[PDB]
DNA sequence: GGGGTTTTGGGG
DNA sequence: GGGGTTTTGGTG
DNA sequence: GGGGTTTTGGGG
């Protein structure tokens, strides 16, 4: 039984194909957490990871409306309530952005949040990037091997195989490694990206202009 | 400058003092805040290295060094235990009920690393020898000086260094945990186990598989270039880890960003018995090889004795850029690993290939008998953690006709549409390969621009 | 006081 | 000091 | 000059 609520959330949709929709019903709850930090990262944890939230600019408005006398910006250890959320999968560099993991991320799009205002809450472990433990990068390797492989079964066939006399009698004979590259799919880079999920796609608001926002 | 005992250091004159101490533990050089970087560490030396033996169960006594910096470069990494530090300019003080030694790096003191065994462990890592046995390897500030009469002092305490880890455990059972016991403690806890297996997870990060005395086996992320000198079926002690209450699928131990993997010195007594003692375990893997989707990581192979001392070279290197890299020109034979993403030809049943040694042609057997020699032709299409991200897959041959892996499957070349036995052994192999977080580890030699598989053998 | 440095006698 | 960064958020 | 440190104004 997963303690982590992020990582068994995050961990099903990966296992489902990025379809929110597939992942259980049962864990579309309210979700409850401890506001690690706020800036220039907003970093929220559910007791053993933190994740970082992608709040819509609707969702931004209601929560100025609501609370004219909170910013988000210093909510630094305080503790919010995402009532309406949604997960989706998309492609980024994760040489850049540390929240991901071979260059897929599992973003939180937060719609809704109530700040719990001066809400102790329980100790926990210190929390760790999701994107950083085992299990979880094994989880998304395992994600990434499945689409590969489908490509591979899919765009190579003939049984191309070296003809047995090239590496038989090689005394004469002198070749390149490059020899031995095949394309894994009809991608248009040199990066893979034949992946089956559709890409969501949700606009949403990056952590400097909600800064400005509440103090230009 | 005048070096003094630890036990004899004055604990009233509070002014700077200087010593020669042997290091047996140390954290990571970890920041604390927006200017200060720490690094604690237990020393000892021939006046303060075992408590009062008769009750105390030869447990070691030791001082502690606690260095500060405003620059992370300012601070001694400590690979391994049983390594000597030299000291200047420390205050001495009691916390808590021991010798504390500290020292500002960022105002007038300084540290000095000198290697106990010939070489260091950034020197074995390289391979190079050290400029002389009076040359520290590492220290402080842009100079350091030794004088002639440090010489003996050194000479001394290196060879007091060997004769204390090879008499004594050093680290004593009261400085770690079992690792079967490890979900009972309340935070942190130290380690002292076996690396049993190294797998390169990604281009920053290894997967570390240990097992200790208590015949637990755990999994643990150690970045490569944070510990380097992570080496399998070597002894390390892991300093500050924490049990992960979030892993289900297998047992896993959580490091930070100050704890520490330590290896110790060739005399070392606890190194050796544990390296004989802690045997391989295969359990996990038998067991991950029943689950549909295993996470935990399965080398299915291991390499011929006279291969275990050869050093890996990524798919990145091997199939781009063998052919301009000086180093990786003037070699034929390679050692990598990788896993299999589909195997060629589909049909198993054609692995097995009839080869006439006259025309250096091969058939299929599916005519029977008259092709020739029974040898084994599969093209093995590859990728790795060097080449994870790329649209490329790499072709790894097992062309057995000149007698080059002819037991990889440990199952001698058969006419597969009429043996069966062998045909069934090889369905399942082919499985075992293709199936996701099954990787292999094996010598290649270089022949006519392709690779072919050789001294490996699969053990499942 | 004493570093490294240049300030080469004096701030905080 | 048996600890918690980041222009370093996969040495810190 | 400026740190750390305590010398708290002044050496070399
Ligand atoms: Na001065
Ligand atoms: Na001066
Ligand atoms: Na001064
Ligand atoms: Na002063």
């Amino acid at each position: 039984q997963q303690q982590s609520a992020f990582k068994q959330l995050y961990t099903e949709l990966f296992n489902n194909e990025g379809d929110f929709s597939k992942v259980s019903s049962n864990l579309k709850k309210p979700l409850k957490c401890y506001v690690k930090e706020s800036y220039p990262h907003f970093l929220v944890t559910d007791g053993y990871f933190f994740v970082a939230p992608y709040f819509t600019k609707e969702a931004v408005n209601e929560f100025h409306a609501k609370f004219p006398n909170v910013n988000i910006v210093d909510l630094t250890d305080k503790v919010i309530v995402i009532n309406n959320w949604s997960l989706e999968l998309r492609r980024v560099n994760s040489a850049e952005v540390f929240t991901s993991y071979a260059n897929l991320e599992a973003r939180l799009i937060v719609h809704s949040f109530k700040p719990n205002l001066q809400e102790r809450l329980n100790p926990t472990r210190y929390p760790v990037n999701l994107f950083r433990d085992d299990e979880f990068k094994t989880t998304i390797q395992h994600f990434r091997h499945t689409a590969l492989q489908a490509a591979i079964n899919k765009t190579v066939k003939g049984d191309n195989l070296v003809d047995i006399s090239k590496v038989a009698d090689a005394a004469g004979k002198k070749g390149k490694v490059d020899a031995g590259i095949v394309k894994a799919s009809a991608s248009k880079g040199d990066e893979f990206s034949d992946f089956s999920f559709k890409e969501g796609n949700t606009a949403t608001l990056k952590i400097a202009d909600i800064f400005v926002q509440e103090k230009g | 400058y005048e070096y003094v005992e630890l036990a004899k250091a004055s604990l009233t004159s509070a002014q700077p003092q200087h010593f020669y101490a042997v290091v047996i533990d140390a954290t990571f050089p970890y920041k604390t805040n927006q200017e200060r970087y720490i690094c604690s560490l237990k020393i000892v030396d021939p006046t303060l290295y075992l408590k009062q033996q008769k009750g105390a169960g030869d447990a070691s006594d030791y001082a502690t060094l606690v260095l500060y910096a405003k620059r992370f470069e300012d601070l001694p990494i400590i690979h391994r235990a049983g390594d000597i530090i030299r000291v200047h300019r420390a205050t001495l003080r009691l916390y808590n009920g021991q010798r504390q030694f500290n020292a500002n790096v960022f105002y007038s003191s300084s540290w000095a690393l000198f290697s106990t065994d010939k070489r260091s462990v950034t020197q074995e890592i390289n391979n190079q020898d050290a400029v002389s046995d009076t040359t520290p390897f590492s220290f402080s500030s842009k100079h350091a000086t030794i004088e002639k009469n440090e010489i003996s002092i050194l000479q001394n305490l290196r060879k007091w260094a060997n004769q204390y880890f090879s008499s004594y455990s050093v680290i004593s059972s009261d400085m770690y945990t079992a690792l079967n016991k490890a979900q009972a403690q309340k935070g942190d806890f130290d380690v002292v186990a076996k690396i049993l297996q190294v797998h390169e997870l990604d281009e920053y990060t290894n997967e570390l598989k240990l097992k200790d005395a208590s015949g637990q086996v755990f999994y643990t992320l150690s970045l490569k270039l944070k510990f380097p000198h992570v080496r399998t079926g070597e002894v390390v002690r892991i300093r500050s880890a924490t049990y992960d209450e979030t892993s289900t699928q297998k047992k896993v131990l959580i490091l930070s960003h100050y704890s520490n993997i330590i290896t110790f010195i060739q005399s070392s007594k606890l190194a050796k018995e544990l390296r004989a003692k802690i045997q391989d375990d295969h359990s996990v893997e038998v067991a991950s090889l029943k689950k549909n989707v295993s996470l935990n990581a399965v080398v299915l192979t291991e390499v011929d004795k006279k291969h275990a001392a050869l050093p890996s070279t990524s798919l990145q290197d091997l199939f781009h850029h063998a052919d301009s890299d000086k180093e990786l020109q003037a070699q034929d034979t390679f050692r990598t690993q990788f896993y299999v993403t589909k195997i060629e030809p589909s049909d198993v049943k054609e692995w097995v290939k009839g080869y006439d040694r006259k025309t250096k042609k091969s058939s299929s057997l599916k005519g029977a008998s008259g092709k020739g020699d029974n040898i084994f032709q599969v093209q093995f299409l590859v990728k790795d953690a060097s080449t994870q991200l790329n649209n490329n897959t790499y072709r790894v041959l097992l062309y057995t006709q000149d007698g080059l892996g002819a037991n990889f499957f440990n199952v001698k070349a058969d006419n597969l549409h009429k043996n069966a036995d062998a045909r069934k052994k090889l369905e399942d192999s082919a499985e075992l390969l293709t199936k996701f977080n099954s990787y292999v580890d094996a010598v290649v030699e270089r022949r006519n621009g392709f690779y072919l598989i050789k001294d490996t053998k699969l053990i499942y």
